[PDB]
């Protein structure tokens, strides 16, 4: 989710993909860790005993022979990690998220409270303030005439610079804000 | 007065209490949970009187306490059944939910 | 080797299913660039304007206006008499309401006749 | 009843005589001290009407209209407020003027002994709806909703006064007494079917019938605040309660009649509440649900019940105030975010707990939540509709369900989920909009607690 | 909007859409609150004859247990007092039928 | 302060109830109605004083 | 109503045997309890379906509330393919687990017994469709089915858990709930079923094998 | 109460805990048998079960196969 | 209460313990800073087994894309800390 | 108590059966409602006669209101408005005063199936035969009349009946 | 069960129906029967609000048991005895009944068998 995708992925992205996908799920099917421990290195040695095709005609049909074969033999219900896409905890604290420019609109009387965090909270407005112009020249400057190719961007060269487009992904609320 | 009814209506309406009080400066503290589960236990151990009553003598009531609107022949009335399923089913709920809110405070501490 | 999948409207192919993917061109290729081009050049000038400081209110999509407008106020300008539509409009408003007035009309005949020879058990029906 | 109507003519000229920054509280508190002082005609009879003079009477039917046109007028100068600030002094008097000349018309027709005075009001409700829609509305279409409006309406009432006057001619009286007293029935002809329809599709056109509706999300979309509030409130239930005064004098021809309007009412229900569930826009969502509710009201007119007329008066009541709440609801988002669109401003529940609180109370009461009155209303009306054939129970039941889909639709879709980043300017809730949703919403579950003020003269 | 890719960092993403992006006609239905239409694991029309022929099976099954019932092997169960005509919607001026029980 | 809980908060509910129920509810009639006690053979009425006979010699199937 | 009942309770005890969330296992077993009580109502036997339900609370309730404890203790963890031994580790939820799944099915002078055991013997021993009778058989079969399930893959075996323990259930809250629904668990079928009047005509007559059928398929 | 991580170790145990749930499981088990002793029946069935074909001709009343 | 106050130490030490646990990469020649493919010699399939290792290890997934760059230790504990908003 | 007539409202002479312990162990039912009646049904009984106290010291009384008899509507001619006026008002309220017997009916009904137990299919015949015979007489006045009734489409409907009545009398006497 | 085996997969016409039974007159194949006989009066039963389906001939037991269970409140343990004459009376009623249906049953296998018997005589 922190990197700039490609515009596609290569032969080995896929085949590594599909060793990730295969081992998960066959993990999935094998609950116990000695199993497992067996299956994963019996996988881990069909996998590899193709590693040396120069031919790559024949990689990607043995590629595709072993998406069908993954597709046919998958887990129904496998294994999710709570936190991620298909977990049972996987967006139960975004009700807990706030933006930060809420604090904006706090009423003096709950600004009263807090003096200390909200000064260091108007030294790093100005920051931001202060750096914006030179993110936007630099972004500028390097970027080609017709445009960006990708969505990947440049870091800070300068001696005092910030890297562009900092203030989002610096400032996010928090994994667990409440 | 047969205190039967008196107890079975007393057993709802405690229940309510801390709906009202949800208002005050009690909702805002920690220890609005523990009031809840108190009132419920205490609902609890009230509500127990009329099961025995029923468990000696069978006794069972109706109370058409509040006459809310009257069509021309249906008159539509405040109305509870005390029978054996109530009084049966309402002190399990209670002891159920007393127990449920005790494991809540543990559960949903971090909420 | 194994059982075949078969995809549906409601059940799609899967990317790693699709033999699109696995016979690919350099014309392939430049088009993957091109469309990563477009989106690179959409996302740099979304985020210009979400990290601006002086940025107070809401950024202001042509995408949705045109969802909206299209969904909305774009339909009767496209509009044209053609036999499908014909069909399809006096189908999905005619039908129906002639199908509940036979229904309804039988149903309540039915109802008199059965109450003008007094056999209906009417008994204790005040309330109507 | 002049204790009542001569304080809005005195509404008037305070209003043009106030001070530039004091027409707001003028009008607000005094409409609220006349509104305290409709209050009184609740105390009604059981058997007759209360028949002040010989121009103007007071029905168990027409009371609690009254009543709430006469809340709703300080409800609508509360909402009104906000988006006219920098507008002149002038233009602002003009507003409060247009909004007073239609709350004094509203309260003229439902008291109205006569049916020729009766139309002449509900015609002349439409000249301050059309100016406040067509010049204090926000797009550009708002020209074409106003033509929408009018000719959509004129067009069904102007057979009406054709058949009115001719009614005049052949008993002599059109007055409501006389017409109830000396009826006759209805023979089977054609010239007595025309009579029928023209009595009858002016009231259709207005509740509106579904097929005669496409004027209503036109000119409840694009109007300000206020005219939506007293579009979707009170002038919807004009032609309900015109309805069932008519309904006198067209028996026994309404059997055979009414299946048509029977059909297209329940059909029509159907599709409707099945539109709301693929809708944009927030407005023509609440549009349509009030199409949906209209159309239960004219089923109920329609069957010719004492069960079925509580249950149309109940539902009115209730989806006035239900409707007027949510569309104050929708403008607040709207006044933030200057947009209609339903999917962007999301997360609304995280920036604005209480008036989540507020959206949750009108969803639920527009998906009829016993034992509000909205549940009262419709309940009765499903009986009568069982009663008049058991098959209803079918179409009933479905928009029992489709209904409850988009309202609670309606919620998830605005406040839950995460909030929109780029969306920065998301103020706290101001205290005249909490104030305008606690007025609102309390008097509904007062009613709730004594129902048969608003049960009409069935009861 | 389901079989978006979730690992993605989209500019709205609950909905899974990026800014400036066209918006598919039928967003609305597919906003993943709504119908969805990912790949399953078992091939459609192949979960509809299983799912169609387990419902049709117990249909047919339970009619049939329906007129091959299961009993015991006894006799009606008898009451006294002519099996309770009085109690059964009292009627107490017909003088009915008798009905009378034997030891066995 | 120990014992204010069970006074505000049961003591209280159950006057109000009590008073509510014996001095208007029951002023009204078929507002509380209590099924029959049950009546036995061998039984004796409080207010009547009637006794009720035994049952019929039974056969004794010791 | 009967076939309904049958029906439903078959078909949720069949989904249950092959879940892996311990919450989707609890829940098609309460929705195959609510066929039973629905098969129960449908031979004309309402006070033993009220009696059912009074008896499912309470262990019902306490499963949920072990579930949830053994969800805290392992980092909101609801997949039995992660959960290894717990019987050592969590000792009370331990117990309480397994005194939950015995009442459920139905063992003797549990809760659950007087009410299942007696709601079998009168499906058995009623003139009733027999394909109801068949499935609420294979339903009662199926529910010890899951309840091993249940208690194999979450405590027995070893850990399958990430490496940071943090198993706690010390804590007086947890304990003194679980203990008091356990205490109810334990005794109050046959406080209830002795405290309460005859609505119902006892079956006193019944051939052996029948008598057991409950118990030999609860062990098959 | 201070229970720490172990970080793949077996966790902490206080001796209450322990306690309880034998205690808990011992009483269940001893309930379990105390009213099997006492009310066997319950499991076992009371009165015995007839079987039919062990019943005379005219205890049933039916003629010799000859009227 | 929950887990503890988890910190950078922390993760860096439950990183390289799960790193010398592997059979195949010896545990004195292994430091933070060294590159999974110079240094300790392995291939791609190698790598996605140390990340499905570490997903184990502190019970969370990472995308395969992100999983692809990190190539020493380092990169690994600070991928870690900056997705748990470690700062201490 | 006195508070309403007890012919209208009728009840059983109640019988009900004297205590009769057969265990040493005490009742805790007898033991609880000696505590409910010490501690709430004496101060209850206090309060109350503090406020009848004070109710007895202002005693005033209302009174229920006499309606004559006005002719009906069959004494009416055809466009007479006010005897028809006076007509109708009649008739309304002898429809209210019928709606409420109907009511006093269901009441003894619904009382009667409460009241008697599992014993009510038995012992209620004679209410349920009431409430037969006032539902027949409702229903034959008022029923079908629909919404905009009046007392001239009641009168239409009772010649309707007597028309019917009177062909099918005179018919069955000529078989 | 074996009744439904033998009725289903047996011949219909010897087994009998539960629904229709008897159908043989209830004095056909025994000289003289006693009238079997009531303990509890109607009355009684009335009072006591047993039930519709528990004033069967076992209803002065349950009254019994009834009056036992109420006198003795606290002790719920005291009933043992009432209770199971209750159980026994019902007991020796469910048995009757299976005397019953296995009379209607060799009844019926009697009849048709004599019948046919008596017509294979008659068609010779
Ligand atoms: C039944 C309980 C009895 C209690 C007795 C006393 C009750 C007095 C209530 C007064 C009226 C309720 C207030 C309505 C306006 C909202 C006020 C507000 O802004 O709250 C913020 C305020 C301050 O909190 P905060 O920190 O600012 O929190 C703001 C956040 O947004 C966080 O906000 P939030 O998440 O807390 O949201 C508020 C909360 C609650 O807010 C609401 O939703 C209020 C509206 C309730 C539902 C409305 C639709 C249904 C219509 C029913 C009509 C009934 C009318 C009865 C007469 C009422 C007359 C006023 O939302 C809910 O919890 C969901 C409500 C679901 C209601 C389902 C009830 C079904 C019917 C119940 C039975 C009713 C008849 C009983 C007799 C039956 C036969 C025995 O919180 C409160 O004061 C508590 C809210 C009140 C909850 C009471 C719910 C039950 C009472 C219903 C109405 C009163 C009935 C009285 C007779 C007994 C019934
Ligand atoms: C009697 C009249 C009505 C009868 C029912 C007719 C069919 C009604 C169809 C309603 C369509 C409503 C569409 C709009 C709702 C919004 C769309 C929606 O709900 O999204 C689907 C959403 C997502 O699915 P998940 O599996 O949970 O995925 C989550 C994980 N990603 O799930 C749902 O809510 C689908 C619910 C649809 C149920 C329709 C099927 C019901 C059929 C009932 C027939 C059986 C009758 C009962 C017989 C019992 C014996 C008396
Ligand atoms: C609060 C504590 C106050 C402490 C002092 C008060 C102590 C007792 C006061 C007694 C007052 C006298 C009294 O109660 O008389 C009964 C008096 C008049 O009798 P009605 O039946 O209403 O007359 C018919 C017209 N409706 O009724 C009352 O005013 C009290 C009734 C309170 C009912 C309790 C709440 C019921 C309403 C809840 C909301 C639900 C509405 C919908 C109901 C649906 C029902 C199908
Ligand atoms: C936005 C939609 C609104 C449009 C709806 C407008 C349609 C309203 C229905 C038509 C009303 C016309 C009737 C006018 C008043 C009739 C009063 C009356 O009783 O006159 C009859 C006569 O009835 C008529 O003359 C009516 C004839 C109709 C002429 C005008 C036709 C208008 C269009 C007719 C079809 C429209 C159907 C309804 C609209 C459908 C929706 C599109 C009796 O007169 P006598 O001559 O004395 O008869 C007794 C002695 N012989
Ligand atoms: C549990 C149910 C599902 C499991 C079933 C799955 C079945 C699939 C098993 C068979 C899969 C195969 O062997 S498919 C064999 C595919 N053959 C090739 O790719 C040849 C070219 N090799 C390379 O490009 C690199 O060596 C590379 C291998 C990418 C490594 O890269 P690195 O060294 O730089 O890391």
């Amino acid at each position: 989710a922190f990197s700039a995708p490609a515009a596609y992925l290569t032969h080995q992205q896929k085949v590594l993909r599909l060793y990730k996908r295969a081992l998960r799920h066959l993990e999935s099917w094998c609950v116990h860790r000695d199993k497992y421990r067996y299956f994963a290195c019996l996988m881990r040695a069909r996998f590899d005993e193709h590693k040396n095709e120069k031919d790559m005609v024949k990689a990607t049909q043995l590629l595709r022979q072993a998406e069908e074969e993954f597709w046919y033999g998958q887990h129904p219900q496998p294994y999710i990690f709570p936190e991620s896409p298909g977990g049972t905890s996987y967006e139960r604290y975004e009700c807990y998220k706030v933006p930060e420019w809420c604090l904006d609109d706090w009423h003096p009387s709950e600004k009263a409270m807090y003096p200390d965090y909200f000064a260091k909270r108007e030294q790093w407005k100005r920051l931001r303030r202060e750096s914006w112009e030179r993110e936007v020249k630099q972004l500028q400057e390097e970027t080609p005439p017709g445009g960006p190719r990708t969505e990947a961007l440049p870091p800070a060269r300068k001696e005092g610079d910030l890297p562009p487009l900092w203030w989002h992904i610096v400032t996010r609320p928090r994994e667990r804000p409440m | 007065m047969n205190p039967f009814a008196s107890l079975t209506l007393t057993t709802l309406t405690i229940l309510t209490i801390p709906i009202m009080m949800s208002n005050s400066n009690i909702y805002k503290t920690n220890l609005y949970p523990n009031y809840v589960k108190t009132t419920v236990s205490y609902a609890f151990t009230l509500s127990l009187v009329p099961l025995l009553m029923f468990m000696h003598t069978g006794q069972e009531m109706i109370i058409s306490n509040w006459h809310w609107m009257t069509l021309q022949t249906v008159e539509l009335s405040l109305s509870f059944k005390m029978d054996y399923f109530s009084v049966m089913f309402i002190p399990v709920a209670l002891f159920v939910t007393w127990s449920i809110m005790e494991f809540s405070m543990w559960y949903m501490h971090s909420d | 080797s194994f059982p075949k999948y078969k995809p549906s409207r409601l059940a799609t192919l899967p990317a790693t299913l699709d033999p699109a993917e696995y016979d690919i061109s350099p014309e392939t290729r430049k088009a993957q660039a091109e469309r990563l081009a477009i989106r690179s050049r959409l996302k740099r000038e979304y985020l210009l304007q979400y990290n601006d400081p002086n940025r107070l209110g809401v950024i202001e999509d042509p995408a949705l206006i045109r969802w909206t407008y299209a969904r909305s106020a774009n339909i009767y300008p496209n509009f044209r008499p053609t036999p499908k539509t014909s069909l399809l409009g006096a189908l999905f408003g005619i039908g129906p309401l002639f199908f509940w007035y036979y229904v309804f009309k039988t149903d309540r005949d039915k109802k008199e006749k059965l109450i003008q020879e007094g056999k209906l058990d009417q008994t204790f029906n005040i309330s109507y | 009843m002049l204790k009542i109507i001569i304080p809005t003519t005195m509404l008037l000229p305070m209003t043009w005589m106030s001070k530039h920054n004091m027409i707001w509280i003028n009008a607000t508190v005094h409409s609220l001290l006349i509104s305290l002082i409709s209050l009184s005609l609740l105390n009604q009879l059981g058997e007759n009407s209360l028949n002040f003079s010989l121009t103007f009477f007071s029905d168990s039917l027409s009371a609690p209209l009254l009543v709430l046109t006469t809340w709703l007028l300080p409800l609508m100068l509360m909402a009104s407020q906000s988006h006219l600030s920098k507008e002149t002094t002038t233009r602002k008097k003009l507003y409060i003027t247009m909004l007073i000349l239609l709350q004094l018309f509203l309260i003229m027709t439902f008291t109205a002994t006569e049916l020729i005075l009766f139309y002449i009001l509900f015609e002349a409700t439409l000249v301050p709806t059309l100016i406040i829609i067509t010049r204090w509305g926000n797009q550009t279409e708002r020209l074409n909703a106003g033509l929408y409006f009018l000719f959509y309406t004129l067009a069904g009432s102007l057979p009406l006064l054709v058949a009115l006057v001719y009614i005049q001619n052949t008993t002599g009286s059109l007055n409501f007494l006389i017409i109830h007293y000396w009826s006759h029935p209805l023979s089977n002809s054609w010239s007595n079917i025309f009579m029928w329809l023209a009595c009858i599709m002016a009231f259709m056109v207005k509740m509106p019938l579904y097929g005669l509706h496409l004027w209503l999300p036109k000119a409840h979309v694009e109007a300000p605040i206020a005219g939506s509030m007293v579009l979707a409130a009170v002038l919807l239930k004009l032609g309900g309660y015109g309805m069932m005064r008519i309904t006198t004098i067209l028996n026994p021809l309404t059997n055979y009649m009414a299946y048509p309007f029977l059909m297209l009412s329940m059909w029509g229900m159907i599709m409707t509440s099945s539109i709301c569930l693929r809708q944009t826009d927030l407005k023509s969502l609440i549009a349509y649900s009030s199409v949906s509710h209209m159309a239960l009201v004219i089923v109920a007119i329609m069957i010719q019940t004492p069960w079925s007329f509580m249950g149309a008066t109940a539902l009115m009541i209730a989806h006035g105030l239900t409707s007027s709440m949510l569309f104050c609801l929708a403008n607040t988002n709207y006044e933030r975010v200057h947009s209609r669109t339903m999917i962007l401003a999301r997360g609304l529940q995280t920036l604005l707990p209480l008036m989540a609180t507020w959206w949750l109370v009108a969803s639920l009461t527009n998906l009829a939540l016993p034992p509000s009155i909205n549940l009262i209303g419709e309940l009765f009306i499903i009986t009568a509709s069982f009663s008049w054939s058991n098959i209803t129970i079918i179409l009933m039941g479905m928009n029992m369900m489709i209904t409850a889909l988009y309202s609670l639709y309606m919620l998830i879709t605005t406040q839950r989920g995460k909030y929109t980043h780029h969306i920065n300017n998301i103020k706290p809730s101001f205290t005249r909009e909490n104030a305008l949703m606690a007025l609102h919403i309390l008097p509904l579950l007062l009613l709730t607690l004594n129902p048969k003020m608003i049960l009409g003269p069935l009861y | 909007q389901q079989e978006r890719d979730p690992w993605y960092d989209w500019d709205h993403p609950d909905l899974r859409l990026n800014w400036g992006e066209p918006i598919h006609w039928d967003l609305d239905m597919y906003i993943r609150n709504r119908v969805d239409t990912s790949p399953t694991p078992v091939s459609w029309n192949t979960m509809c004859k299983h799912l169609f022929g387990f419902v049709a099976f117990m249909l047919f099954m339970f009619w049939v247990g329906e007129i091959y019932p299961s009993y015991q092997p006894v006799g009606p169960k008898q009451y006294p007092y002519n099996d309770l005509y009085l109690e059964r919607g009292g009627d107490p001026t017909k003088e009915p039928e008798p009905v009378v029980h034997y030891e066995i | 302060r120990h014992s204010i809980f069970a006074v505000t908060h049961v003591l209280i509910p159950v006057w109000i109830i009590h008073y509510y129920l014996k001095y208007h509810v029951t002023a009204k009639p078929y507002t509380v109605v209590e099924r029959k006690p049950r009546i036995f053979p061998g039984d004796t009425i409080l207010e009547t004083g009637e006794v009720i006979p035994l049952m019929k010699e039974f056969p004794d199937q010791h | 109503t009967l076939c309904l009942g049958a029906i439903t309770t078959l078909f949720t005890a069949l989904c249950a045997i092959t879940q892996n969330d311990i919450k989707k296992i609890v829940a098609f077993s309460t929705s195959s309890q609510l066929g039973l009580m629905m098969v129960t109502i449908g031979i004309n036997q309402p006070h033993l379906a009220f009696l059912h339900i009074c008896m499912h609370a309470f262990f019902k309730a306490m499963l949920f509330m072990c579930s949830g404890s053994i969800i805290h203790s392992l980092n909101d963890e609801q997949d039995i393919r992660k959960m290894g031994g717990l019987y050592k580790a969590m000792p009370f939820t331990t117990t309480a687990l397994i005194i939950g799944s015995l009442a459920l099915t139905g063992m003797p002078y549990l809760t659950g017994f007087y009410s299942k055991d007696l709601i079998i013997e009168a499906v058995n021993m009623s003139y009733t469709n027999a394909w109801a009778l068949l499935m609420t058989l294979i339903a009662t079969s199926l529910t010890a089915a899951y309840s091993t399930r249940i208690i194999f893959f979450a405590f027995l075996g070893k850990p399958r858990f990430p490496p940071l323990v943090l198993i706690n259930e010390n804590n007086p809250l947890l304990i003194n709930s679980i203990k008091r629904l356990l205490i109810g668990s334990i005794f109050a079928g046959f406080i209830i079923s002795n405290n309460i009047p005859p609505m119902t005509v006892p079956n006193t007559t019944m051939p052996l094998y029948m008598k057991m059928t409950a118990l030999i398929v609860t062990i098959m | 109460v201070h229970i720490e991580p172990r970080y793949r170790q077996f966790p902490q145990l206080t001796r209450s805990q322990l306690i309880q749930a034998e205690f808990f499981s011992a009483t269940m088990w001893f309930w379990i048998l105390w009213r099997f002793w006492h009310d066997s029946d319950a499991v076992l069935g009371h009165f015995p079960y007839p079987d039919p074909s062990q019943w005379t001709d005219e205890e049933l009343g039916i003629l010799p196969d000859d009227e | 209460s929950d887990a503890p106050p988890l910190t950078l130490e922390a993760i860096k030490d439950r990183v390289l313990y799960v790193l010398k646990l592997y059979d195949k990469i010896d545990p004195e020649k292994l430091s933070v800073n060294s590159h999974f493919m110079k240094d300790l010699g392995l291939d791609s399939l190698d790598q996605v087994e140390i990340i499905m290792a570490m997903e184990d290890e502190f019970g969370f997934e990472i995308p395969d894309i992100d999983a692809e760059k990190l190539m020493c230790p380092q990169e690994i504990v600070d991928y870690i800390a900056d997705k748990k908003d470690v700062y201490e | 108590p006195d508070s309403w007539d007890k012919d209208v409202y009728p009840e059983p002479p109640r019988r009900t059966p004297a205590p009769a312990p057969q265990t040493s162990l005490p009742n805790p039912v007898t033991y609880l409602t000696k505590i409910f009646d010490l501690l709430v049904d004496r101060p209850v009984t206090l309060a109350r006669e503090f406020i009848e106290q004070q109710h007895a010291k202002n005693r005033y009384y209302y009174y229920h209101r006499e309606f004559r008899r006005v002719p009906d509507i069959t004494e009416c001619e055809e466009k007479d408005i006010l005897c028809m006026f006076e007509a109708e008002m009649q008739w309304r309220r002898d429809y209210k005063v019928d709606q409420e017997i109907v009511n006093i009916i269901q009441e003894r009904l619904k009382a009667c199936q409460q009241r008697e137990g599992e014993s009510y299919r038995q012992n209620c015949a004679k209410e349920l035969e009431q409430f037969t015979q006032v539902s027949k007489a409702f229903q034959d006045r008022y029923s079908d009349l629909g919404a905009h009734y009046s007392a001239r489409k009641c009168l239409a409907k009772q010649k309707q009946r007597m028309l019917a009545e009177r062909k099918a009398a005179k018919e069955a006497a000529a078989a | 069960g074996a009744h439904l085996a033998r009725r289903y997969l047996g011949d219909a016409s010897k087994e009998p129906d539960p629904l229709r039974m008897p159908t043989f007159p209830p004095d056909y194949g025994f000289p003289e029967r006693k009238e079997r006989e009531m303990v509890a009066t109607q009355q009684e039963m009335n009072d006591a609000q047993l039930m519709l389906q528990q004033r069967d001939y076992c209803a002065h037991y349950l009254i019994q048991l009834l009056k036992c269970k109420r006198d003795s409140f606290p002790n719920f343990l005291a009933c043992k005895h009432e209770q199971h004459d209750w159980d026994y009376c019902e007991h020796l009623d469910y048995v009757k009944r299976m005397k019953e249906f296995e009379r209607e049953r060799r009844l019926l296998q009697r009849k048709k068998r004599r019948e046919q018997r008596e017509a294979e005589m008659a068609r010779g």
